[PDB]
């Protein structure tokens, strides 16, 4: 049947890069909430790229670079957010860990300390899929691939919005945006407009082995990450299609 | 369409926005290594067969690199199938199987690189470029491992724990992202048939076929890994590949000279 | 006199590669016994190469490659067994650690978790000794060199047979095989036939500084590894020639 | 002065001893790469501007490397200023800011190196020499990141958390310690003026000036990082630098040919 | 105002290389005192270079090598002292850690064990400042830069002399050497003669952000390091110029 | 004898089986770098002596590499003896001493490589090949550290904690496993004598001798590390070595030209 769970007690939390882009006004409340969560969970904290990835895309695309070149350039920005977040949690014993370390030595590190910080981008690098000039396997996709491969207890996506809407709640179609309390990966995959998560996340969710639901919560509201890590419904729940017994 | 509109879309809109994706698709296309050719030496089909298969191909590589820039990727083979069997029986996920398969492809890159070392050709184990520009310029060839670096982030197949993206996909993706001019898979079969020639009495050789025609006849997972066909349809630089028999003397040399040996698979 | 003991509280366990070759039927009982041993000992678990090393020898020798090329090719297979074993113990905080890590940072890792997994092959690589086309310094030799250099409390070799016999208990001379409950490195070194351990192990045992005896036990019988780590005689004891006070 | 006296001083006396320092100053001076030139491609001034600025400079590098050995260092730019702003608002020290800035300079080295890869020019990401001797000998150019490797050991400025030693200092220090013959900073300005030409209506171009003359007129932190001027006064090998406008076609080529384009800044 | 403190509970101890040069007669008492200090403090132990750095300077200067070449050659000797010291403390869970590890993963390591050993030389390497043929940023400078960047609780310098004198207490001007119980970085910077600490240490002390005083104590007298880590005045106190509230 | 019998023995029988070992001994013998020469520059005997000894040897290396492929390994010297003395007094095992000795040999590789960098010759610090094939092909020489990589797995001597396999053994083992054509140890003595010429008044030079003859006269641990003699008797590719005085001008050049300077030690 299904493969085994490597780290079934692990909680994975993905921090959106645009949340980090807001500076200390957003980072300091989130840091204080993460400190109080350390005694309650074993945390793998993964950071996204944010606006700086858009700038290196703009320069790289203007230079004509392929998608296999842009993918690790954007990944680098997710790592800088990780070093920033880890530095703020260093007094609690948290450090940033590298992708080879996350792949092979995560069990020892979570035995030494309550949480580690890593990059959410996957190491696809020059082997990124063709088709689009924008790298598809980004921070959301990498965070779920890792959490599902580990068989983690859950994955929570921390955004700068309450969840997924029927339209961009910050774009030109703001007035017609209806909030979605719960949806599925296959429902979102058959839609057309933009989303706050990678569309490649929906594809890996269809073939998921363990993670049954992923919640998208607003990290700009203190407490929602705490509630989400306890299974409370405070954002958008995304059903992956995995059935439990 | 303009540079200013692409910039404003990249800053204001999400990367999933259809209008942002459409603007990025209009950007210029730069090939990093346009005059190079990516070759895959099959693990189970070639290297696992020992000197009777590897030695003539070493001679062709040394001879052909005088007129061609060659990126030489290695497959895995029976040792990776043994690792996959041990780990699948334990219920280990595809991400772990991917790491095990990489080491076997690293093994084959070592053995091939040590037979070519006295010709100056290095193994691109240790870095992942710059070792490649400098060596392609001076010695015209490099050896590398064909396994993709996904490791625990390996995209799993619809069912089963065997990694769907292995040494065929790894070599092709490198060819596509570097904008190389040619991709040649060196196997132990003359090419694609209407059936499996090892276990079929009456199969028919196919000199040229597209991906859509292969799917319409049940040849999706045959001589090539089935995700490679889907990657080929989405590629921008490498729009066709060639499968040749490495056990035939001079087949790699003649394929590099533009001869239509084996089977040419086109994206459309 | 003798050099000091770096890690005198360490127990080293070498898992034979041919034991790993038997798949889940052998690995799952051994994994379950290792989990129960974690609270009782500080373990350095080293894995051998097994049948896949014989295949790369067959290909490499057919290519004419020297012994310095075959040694790290076979070592790689011991590392794959290590990743497999570590993955099965990951939920208990165990991970695979690299040879530079084992050489310099083993003390910190065993302070963070109860056990780590490593490769039993030594990093002789291209500097392997000449003389034989088969690499002499293999999994047994590397495991003892490491345990004796550390001054570990002991080294236990986990095999697919009860111990050392007067002949191969699985070969053509099976009927005349007498089990050896206890022997010495110098006694075995003066014999001619095959052994379940490297013959280079006997040579490093002659110059040993701390390890007085090494027991070869059958890992296919659950409980014998537990008994061996308590000094119970359940296999073949190999006297090294070190005298204690 | 003799070798024996220097040895006895090095063994008996502290390294802070004035007589020991004076004896060491009399030692011979070996240049590691005397015939090479170190060039800095500005991050914000050049690479952040896209193909309109980078493509002509790629052409000049490919053309000029036929007659010159080139060490090509990259700046950081606006992405590093964004990282500095985020981290400074958090109160993070200069040592952390230095690590963040290195990654942006690594990014620009990647993009520049991929446009030069088909000419054989590698990126010195992965090792820190030997990749440099071999490539300078065979291909005549290497690309590297201009950020110094101080990381958390970054010497902080008198006030503020912005690292005072960035890509200008990193490129110059490499030029000085390798004994290179020339150092050229490629910016987006014709050179040094009596004021900031972007925000001043009446500034005057300065063709040549010394560090002491710059300090006496309030130009210490202008077109170059202000610690670079102090490092320049203490240098033994590179006693002058040249600042040129990379946006002018052929300016880098002509500067390498010995033409006095831009501003030459002398140590004394 | 000032930047934040990353590891405010950290104590940094720099061991002089010439103390290590004295062999087991000096190392074994210091090792025994360090073992007893492990339960009392969270220690980052940094080792200097010593006399072997003077030999590579002598060879390198005779070869005409620049200061950017000599700096990492001398740094290597500080790392060898670190491996030696870490090996003696390995039974207590201490290991030597690398400079990239000290920069990014120190928080996790000090969560796993009570102390780690590292090199006191900074990774200036080929980017060392010009001006002198002797590398200025050495073991004392690197140890303070790291401690001040971390915002550590203190930095103690362990020497082979009681502290700073008005002249070299072992040189030709020994009779006129007056012991300095307390001084400041700016007072020492305006002096001319030799010092037991780098003169670059005085320059980084002037721009210090957290460390208010650094004590230079004699590691050849057992107990003084213990007293110094408790703020007792048993050596030379160096005021940096940082004001506290 | 056949490939099939070797395969069946490798699968069914233990590697300690005498019949399996005998079958493997009949396999073909491939030399990886047959036309290269491995040279050891002594640490205490040469590099520790400064420019008077190193500079003429740098000139010979630059001159001789025009006609010879050179693998140049470095010794350790007095700094390693100091480390060995400190660590032995602490009771540290041979495996720890081996790590300390490697760093000193790494130091000497750095200093030698920086004097050769402007000639394109790199240091093989960072990778362990491919840096070697590419550089031997294009620049004809590489510098590497002569210490074996055994580290904590160092095979200890019969008594004492000093590592018995140091830079002499490390350079020889690399020569044997790469199938090089020649091995030259560059020391500070003309060759082997019937006694130690530094502390003996009447010693006699030995132009040529075998390992068995050396053991029969008490010269086992003299000018060469005593395990090197035993490794030499077991070697398949390098069956003799040559010891020359590096302090004599042109001795390395003439030894590479086939001149019988110094002492030739044969395996049998
Ligand atoms: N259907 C939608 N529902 C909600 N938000 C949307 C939708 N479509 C677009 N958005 C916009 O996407 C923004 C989130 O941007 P994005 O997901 O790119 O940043 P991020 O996830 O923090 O960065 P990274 O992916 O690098 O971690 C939201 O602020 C919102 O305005
Ligand atoms: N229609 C077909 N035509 C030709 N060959 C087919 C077909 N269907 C299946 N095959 C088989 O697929 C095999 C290709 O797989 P093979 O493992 O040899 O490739 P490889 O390069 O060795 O892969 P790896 O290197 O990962 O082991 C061929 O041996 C062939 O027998
Ligand atoms: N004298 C002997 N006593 C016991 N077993 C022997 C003897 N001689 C040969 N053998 C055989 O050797 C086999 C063990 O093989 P081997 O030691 O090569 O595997 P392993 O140690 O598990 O692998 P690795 O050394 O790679 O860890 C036993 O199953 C047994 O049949
Ligand atoms: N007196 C002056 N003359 C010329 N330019 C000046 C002067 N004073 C200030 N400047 C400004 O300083 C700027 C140089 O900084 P800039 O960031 O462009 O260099 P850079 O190489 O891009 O650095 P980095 O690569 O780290 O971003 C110029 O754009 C210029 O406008
Ligand atoms: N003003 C001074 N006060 C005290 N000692 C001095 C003074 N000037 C010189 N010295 C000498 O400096 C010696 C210390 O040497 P040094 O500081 O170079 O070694 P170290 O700090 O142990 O080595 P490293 O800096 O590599 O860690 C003392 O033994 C003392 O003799
Ligand atoms: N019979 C002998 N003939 C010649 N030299 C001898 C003899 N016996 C002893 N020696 C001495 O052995 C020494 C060789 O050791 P030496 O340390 O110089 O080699 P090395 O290459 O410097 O080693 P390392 O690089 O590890 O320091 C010579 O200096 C020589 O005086
Ligand atoms: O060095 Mo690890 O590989 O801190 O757990
Ligand atoms: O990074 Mo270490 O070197 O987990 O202990
Ligand atoms: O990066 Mo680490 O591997 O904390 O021991
Ligand atoms: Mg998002
Ligand atoms: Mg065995
Ligand atoms: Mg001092």
């Amino acid at each position: 049947k299904r493969p085994i769970r490597l780290l079934p007690w692990l909680q994975v939390v993905k921090i959106g890069g645009r949340v980090m882009d807001r500076g200390a006004d957003a980072i300091l409340p989130l840091v204080e909430e993460l400190r109080k969560l350390l005694p309650e969970h074993r945390l793998l904290i993964l950071t996204g790229a944010g606006v700086r990835a858009r700038h290196v895309f703009s320069v790289g695309l203007d230079l004509g670079l392929p998608v296999g070149s842009l993918a690790p350039l954007a990944a680098s920005e997710a790592g800088q957010n990780g070093h920033i977040l880890a530095a703020m949690l260093a007094s609690e014993g948290v450090s940033y860990v590298e992708h080879p370390t996350v792949a092979d030595q995560l069990a020892i590190h979570l035995s030494a300390t309550r949480a580690v910080v890593g990059s959410a981008f996957p190491p696809y690098h020059h082997h990124e899929f063709p088709g689009s000039r924008i790298p598809p396997h980004r921070a959301d996709t990498g965070a779920f691939l890792l959490a599902d491969a580990f068989g983690a207890a859950g994955l929570t996506i921390v955004e700068n919005v309450d969840g997924i809407y029927t339209a961009d709640p910050n774009g030109p179609d703001r007035g017609q945006a209806r909030f979605l309390p719960e949806t599925s990966a296959t429902d979102l995959a058959k839609s057309e407009g933009p989303l706050p998560v990678d569309r490649a996340l929906l594809d890996v969710m269809a073939t998921a082995r363990h993670i049954e639901r992923v919640q998208v919560v607003n990290g700009l509201v203190p407490g929602r990450l705490t509630a989400a890590l306890r299974g409370e419904h405070v954002g958008t729940l995304i059903r992956t299609g995995v059935r439990p017994a | 369409n303009s540079t200013a509109e692409l910039e404003e879309l990249l800053m204001q809109r999400s990367l999933t926005d259809p209008q942002l994706q459409a603007a990025a698709a209009a950007a210029a296309d730069f090939r990093i290594l346009p005059d190079a050719t990516v070759i895959k030496i099959g693990g189970q089909s070639v290297i696992d067969r020992g000197r009777a298969a590897v030695y003539p191909l070493v001679d062709e590589i040394v001879a052909a690199r005088k007129n061609h820039k060659l990126l030489i990727g290695t497959g895995a083979g029976t040792r990776a199938r043994h690792l996959y069997s041990i780990a699948a029986g334990l219920g280990l996920p595809a991400g772990v199987l991917a790491q095990l398969g990489s080491s076997v492809a690293d093994q084959n890159a070592a053995m091939l690189g040590q037979l070519l070392a006295k010709h100056g050709i290095p193994v691109v184990g240790g870095a992942g470029l710059s070792a490649v520009p400098l060596s392609l310029a001076e010695v015209n060839a490099v050896v590398f491992s064909g396994m993709p670096p996904y490791k625990l982030w390996m995209r799993p197949a619809a069912e089963g724990v065997i990694p769907p993206y292995r040494t065929d996909a790894g070599c092709f993706l490198l060819a596509e992202q570097f904008g190389c001019k040619q991709m040649i898979f060196v196997k132990d079969e003359d090419g694609l048939y209407t059936a499996n020639p090892k276990t079929s009495k009456d199969a028919t050789f196919i000199p040229r076929i597209s991906v859509d025609e292969m799917k319409a006849k049940g040849l999706h997972d045959s001589i090539l890994e089935f995700p490679v066909l889907d990657l080929l349809q989405s590629a921008q630089h490498v729009r066709e590949v060639q499968v040749v028999n490495g056990l035939v003397p001079g087949n790699l040399t003649r394929a590099l000279a533009g001869e239509h040996v084996g089977t040419i698979i086109t994206a459309s």
